[PDB]
């Protein structure tokens, strides 16, 4: 079973800079990973599917990359529309399910 | 019976054009699959190999 | 007006049963598969159930295996879900969701979300 391992535990950074988070999957998943961005209280919305594909409604300042057990998201210019928590997500065969990560908070 | 299945390695975008009664470049010059075709289509990642 | 609205939120004792609903609207109901994903208070998303666009197959998560029933009635274009043997952990925001793909069986993504109903016991 896949348990996603997320680093760094937290980020603190000024807006306008380049913010890069890492999610190291336990074991190879081919190309099949998703990123979810959840503001405090809000409804999460998918950002990246297929682990480099910029889903619709997502300005190009959101980029992600990786395959196997290396997966990282980059953000070019942080704005208060973007300061939220983030999860890395995938799907399973044995036992069929989904495992999320622990979450990664963003701070000014 | 008669459960014949294929194997092709094909360009990513063109995948969708492989369906019954659909046009394009593979559908004309490389492959025809019968119209009113009731069978099943399965695809996946092979950039890894 | 492409939205889902859930329905049936309430409170019930442990051991008892509840039945929820999702109304779909703005699209053709019987052409997409449907999921319900539940968001326990203060916690992350946990998929609960799915149904194929043709209602031939369902899978349920381990936490609910054999305990909830997912079903679609195209007459009103309304999704339902029965519940059995609810326990304390079951408190959650059930977001009924819609599958991403039109007539694909892969069932990975949730493209459109109900506003979510509280249920607590």
């Amino acid at each position: 079973e896949i348990v996603l391992t997320q680093s760094p535990a937290t980020l603190s950074l000024s807006p306008g800079e380049r913010a890069t988070l890492s999610c190291r999957a336990s074991q190879s998943v081919s190309t099949y990973l998703a990123w979810y961005q959840q503001k405090f209280g809000q409804a999460p919305r998918l950002l990246i599917y297929d682990a480099s594909n910029r889903a619709t409604g997502i300005p190009a300042r959101f980029s992600g990359s990786g395959s196997g057990t290396d997966f990282t998201l980059t953000i070019s210019s942080l704005e208060p529309e973007d300061f939220a928590v983030y999860y890395c997500q995938c799907r399973s065969n044995w036992p069929p399910g989904i495992t999320f990560g622990q979450g990664t908070r963003l701070e000014i | 019976t008669n459960v014949y299945a294929d194997s092709f390695v094909i360009r990513g975008d063109e995948v969708r054009q492989i369906a019954p009664g659909q046009t394009g470049k593979i559908a004309d010059y490389n492959y025809k699959l019968p119209d009113d075709f009731t069978g099943c289509v399965i695809a996946w990642n092979s950039n890894n190999l | 007006q492409v939205q889902l609205v859930e329905s049936g939120g309430g409170v019930v004792q442990p051991g008892r049963s509840l039945r929820l609903s999702c109304a779909a609207s703005g699209f053709t109901f019987s052409s997409y598969g449907m999921h319900w994903v539940r968001q326990a208070p203060g916690k992350g998303l946990e998929w609960v159930a799915v149904i194929w666009y043709d209602g031939t197959n369902t899978y349920y998560a381990d936490s609910v295996k054999g305990r909830f029933t997912i079903s679609r009635d195209n007459s009103k274009n309304t999704l339902y879900l029965q519940m059995n043997s609810l326990r304390a952990e079951d408190t959650a925001v059930y977001y009924c969701a819609r599958d991403l793909a039109y007539r694909d069986y892969v069932w990975r993504y949730f493209d459109l979300w109900g506003r979510g109903t509280l249920v607590t016991v």
